[PDB]
């Protein structure tokens, strides 16, 4: 009932996950909505609901299949389909638990956790920090089969969460940053797995923060500095937008465009 | 692999050059390809940089309107085009591969690599060959 877009694991270059990762950024914003030449999502105050998610498919050569669904407002996933069973991350009120309603509408056999999808629930259910936790075209593919297998009762809760963890990092928070997204494609092109570095996860920590900064900021300038590393871990500040457009490919709306 | 520069000198203010950045033993088509200076006694910086993707440019704000970045694929070389020179400009200039463009802010990434410069003087009066 919402756009599809497929990727396979299964001889991944860095141009089929580039090419993967332009089509998620393609069916979370209309591009109508573009400030200091970074894209807003859209707002999610009265967003309709045929508007509010897109699909992702996810395959391995195992021939493993799972479909994430994302929001649209805020690019993360809220939970996944295997075959003919879907599993939802807690809701945070009531209009969400109804719109996810809307998702894999032909599965009847459907759960919801009682946790959420953010990082700190994940890593405390999967035992690790994400500094701990490889990612690359590897550890994707085992989440994909990780993911799969929770549907038919072999795979457990820290294995689970893990994976959940990847797969946000991988799809995401790549969709979000342009950096992050080089981050993935480098251990494409080198055939690696490694966890992220500090320069990613500040990153990742601080994307509602540097979208709420650019979209109030005024001559280009930050009312306040945010604090990010550097991929030794150094930390920095940034003052202005600018530098930003290059490793910022999405925004969450914080508030409407200049009059 | 080797990431070799020239075209740099002595420029009057105002002036142009044209720095070119060649590429050997890889393609420079599946990177991003960034300009970065080093002056004296300042911080080494991103200037500008190129996508592999879509040919999309980034400029610092104090290059913005006055210097071009391009690439000629088939020739795997990478231009920088420096119109209305000022003073300032003054630095050592190199190129690196990256695999996304970052005008250098996280640090060099360790599969990065980087030419070796060419000077770049912008004055009116002679100076050091
Ligand atoms: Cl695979
Ligand atoms: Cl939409
Ligand atoms: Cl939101
Ligand atoms: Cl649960
Ligand atoms: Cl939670
Ligand atoms: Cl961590
Ligand atoms: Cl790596
Ligand atoms: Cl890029």
């Amino acid at each position: 009932q919402y756009p599809i877009i497929n990727f396979t694991t299964a001889g991944a270059t860095v141009q089929s996950y580039t090419n993967f990762i332009r089509a998620v950024r393609g069916r979370l914003t209309t591009g109508a909505d573009v400030r200091h030449e970074i894209p807003v999502l859209p707002n999610r105050v009265g967003l309709p609901i045929n508007q509010r998610f897109i699909l992702v498919e996810l395959s391995n050569h195992a021939e493993l299949s799972v479909t994430l669904a994302l929001d649209v407002t805020n690019a993360y996933v809220v939970g996944y389909r295997a075959g003919n069973s879907a599993y939802f991350f807690h809701p945070d009120n009531q209009e969400d638990a109804e719109a996810i309603t809307h998702l894999f509408t032909d599965v009847q056999n459907r759960y919801t956790f009682a946790f959420g999808g953010n990082y700190d629930r994940l890593e405390q259910l999967a035992g690790n920090l994400r500094e701990n936790i490889e990612l690359g075209n590897g550890p994707l593919e085992e989440a994909i089969s990780a993911l799969y297998y929770y549907s038919t009762g072999g795979t457990q809760l820290p294995t689970l969460a893990r994976s959940f963890i990847i797969c946000i990092q991988m799809i995401s928070e790549a969709a979000r940053f342009q950096y992050i997204e080089g981050e993935m494609r480098t251990r494409i092109r080198y055939n690696r797995r490694s966890a992220p570095d500090p320069s990613v996860i500040t990153l990742e920590n601080s994307w509602g923060r540097l979208s709420t900064a650019i979209q109030e900021s005024n001559q280009g300038a930050f009312a306040s500095p945010i604090q990010l590393q550097r991929r030794n871990g150094s930390k920095f500040s940034v003052y202005d937008v600018s530098i930003l457009i290059p490793i910022i490919a999405l925004m969450v709306y914080r508030c409407a465009p200049p009059p | 692999v080797q990431l070799a520069e020239t075209g740099g000198g002595l420029v009057q203010p105002g002036g142009s050059l044209r720095l070119s950045c060649a590429a050997s033993g890889f393609t420079l088509d599946d990177y991003a390809i960034g300009w970065f200076r080093q002056a004296p006694g300042k911080e080494r910086e991103g200037v500008s940089c190129i996508s592999s993707s879509d040919g999309r440019t980034y400029y610092a704000d104090s290059v913005k309107g006055r210097f071009t970045i391009s690439r000629d694929n088939a020739k795997n070389t990478v231009y920088l085009q420096m119109n209305s020179l000022k003073s300032e400009d003054t630095a050592v200039y190199y190129c690196a591969t990256e695999e996304v463009c970052t005008l250098g802010i996280f640090g060099h990434g360790p599969d990065d690599y980087w030419g070796q410069g060419t000077q770049v003087t912008v004055s009116s009066e002679p100076k050091t060959p």
